[PDB]
């Protein structure tokens, strides 16, 4: 049984568990990916590679992500952009920021993404965000046009805990946020 | 207080290669706002046997 | 708190999860650090670095080990140079070969190693081992004179299931080696 | 069933650094053999 595992709950100054890519860095002993400041990507990336799935048996990985984050913004009426787990490709680098997380570069499907991503999207992007225009939850996969949303709103400055689960066998991914208080 | 949940049949071998690499990723444009992670955990599992 | 887990039942040909150091690389589900080949020295340490203690609050970490090695030998009388899982700072480098198991430099308690190691050597060296000769387990810290040993009796080509263990509070190591047959 | 045990006392803090990289080690010299390693486990817990 391959497996992977760890817990983090005071990220440092040096901090090596993890890979930080884009203008990502631990401060205040938090993972901070990017800061109120207009046109930045920050990543943060385990470094140890993961083994999701097996070729000479087909098996799929089984599992589960745990994290507490928090969005604050200087102003409640302008967020942008939004926040994003994401399985890649063993040596991904930040893509097109912005409105794209930073995870993709286009809204066409890009089979050579490889790339699945839970977004948390506090930005409505007329070109390809659902027509509501809410703050949503979307799964995302090799594209920034999320295959399925569910509306949120958004606590600025509340620590939502969001809790994603796969069941390898019925391949459905589970994705839940709670704001405590 | 406030929950909320969402769930989609994602059949990730076929978009995913074997071996992949996970964490999180922000970014900002004209607009922005600061995401920090207070906290993370993981745990994969994997059988090896067809 | 900070936890850190992994578990490999079969080394793939490309074992992304790992980091190779000299001859060693992986040949048919096993890890392969030596063949049968005079003078040699190879390394596999896990990927991503460890938290081991915590300065601030003075913790150890307690953690455990297990896995099955396993000596080939084509000659039980002439077996050398042994095998090691260390514990080394993350620049961790090969240094000198031979009865050093490419661990440790010089028989002396040098400071600069801040690598323990616990080790099965199967060669008798002189001013450094057990005057009886014997192989054995031996616990090691920044130095190949092992800080204790425990006479081992190799069992040439029988695969053995080894546990270690540590007790971050009583500080206790136990090494454990058992032959499955 | 033959086993083997050995559990002396070692502080950690007084000798390896905080992060540290785990892995194992293997040599030969004048004398050689077939080192190989068959699974691996692992799990730290540090609070
Ligand atoms: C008060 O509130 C108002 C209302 O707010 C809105 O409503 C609320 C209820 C709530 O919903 C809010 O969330 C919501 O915002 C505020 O007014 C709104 O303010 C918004 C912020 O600016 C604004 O939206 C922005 O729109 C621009 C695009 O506008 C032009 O292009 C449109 C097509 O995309 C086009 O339809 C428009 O018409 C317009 O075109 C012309 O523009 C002229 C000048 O503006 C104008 O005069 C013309 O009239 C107009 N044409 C016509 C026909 O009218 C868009 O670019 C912004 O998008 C960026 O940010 C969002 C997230 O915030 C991302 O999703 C998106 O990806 C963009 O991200 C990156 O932005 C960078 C800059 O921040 C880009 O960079 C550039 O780099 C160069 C280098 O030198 C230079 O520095 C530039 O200055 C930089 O911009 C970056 O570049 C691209 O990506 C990179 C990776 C490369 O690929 C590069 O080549 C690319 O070009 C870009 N990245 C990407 C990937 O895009 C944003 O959406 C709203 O329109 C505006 N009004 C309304 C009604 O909503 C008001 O400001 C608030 N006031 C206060 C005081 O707070
Ligand atoms: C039948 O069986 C018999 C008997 O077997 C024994 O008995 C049975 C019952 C059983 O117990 C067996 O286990 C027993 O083996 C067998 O005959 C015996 O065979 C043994 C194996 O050859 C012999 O031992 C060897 O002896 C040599 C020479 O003498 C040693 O001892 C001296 C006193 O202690 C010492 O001062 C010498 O320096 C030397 O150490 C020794 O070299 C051998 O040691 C190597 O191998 C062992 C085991 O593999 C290993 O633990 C050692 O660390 C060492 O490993 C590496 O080996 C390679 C390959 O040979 C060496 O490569 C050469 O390296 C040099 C340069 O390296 C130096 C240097 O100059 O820089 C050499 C320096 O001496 C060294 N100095 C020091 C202080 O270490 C430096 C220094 O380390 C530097 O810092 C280096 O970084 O390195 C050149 O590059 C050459 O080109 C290169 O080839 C490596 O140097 C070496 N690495 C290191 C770090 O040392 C081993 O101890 C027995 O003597 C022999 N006779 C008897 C009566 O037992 C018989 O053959 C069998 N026959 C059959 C048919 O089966
Ligand atoms: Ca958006
Ligand atoms: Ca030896
Ligand atoms: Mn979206
Ligand atoms: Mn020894």
């Amino acid at each position: 049984t391959e497996t992977t595992s760890f817990s983090i709950t005071k990220f440092g100054p040096d901090q090596p568990n993890l890979i930080f890519q884009g203008d990502g860095y631990t401060t205040k002993e938090r993972l901070t990916l990017t800061k109120a400041v207009r046109n930045t990507v920050g990543r943060a990336l385990y470094s140890s590679p993961i083994h999701i799935w097996d070729s000479k048996t087909g098996n799929v990985a089984n599992f589960v992500t745990s994290f507490t984050f928090v969005i604050d913004a200087p102003n409640s009426y302008n967020v942008a952009d939004g926040f994003t787990f994401f399985i890649a490709p063993v040596d991904t680098k930040p893509q097109t920021g912005g409105g794209y997380l930073g995870v993709f570069n286009s809204k066409d499907y890009d089979k050579t993404s490889q790339t699945v991503a839970v977004e948390f999207d506090t930005f409505y992007n007329t070109a390809w965000d659902p027509s509501n225009g809410d703050r949503h939850i979307g799964i995302d996969v090799n594209s920034i046009k999320s295959i399925n949303t569910k509306s949120w709103k958004l606590q600025n400055g509340k620590e939502a805990n969001v809790v994603i689960a796969f069941n390898g066998a019925t391949n459905v991914l589970t994705v839940s946020l709670t704001y405590p208080n | 207080e406030t929950s909320y949940t969402l769930n989609e049949v994602v059949p990730l071998k076929e978009f995913v290669p074997e071996w992949v690499r996970i964490g999180f990723s922000a970014t900002t444009g004209a607009e922005f706002a600061a995401h920090e992670v207070l906290s993370w955990y993981f745990n994969s599992e994997l059988s090896v046997t067809s």
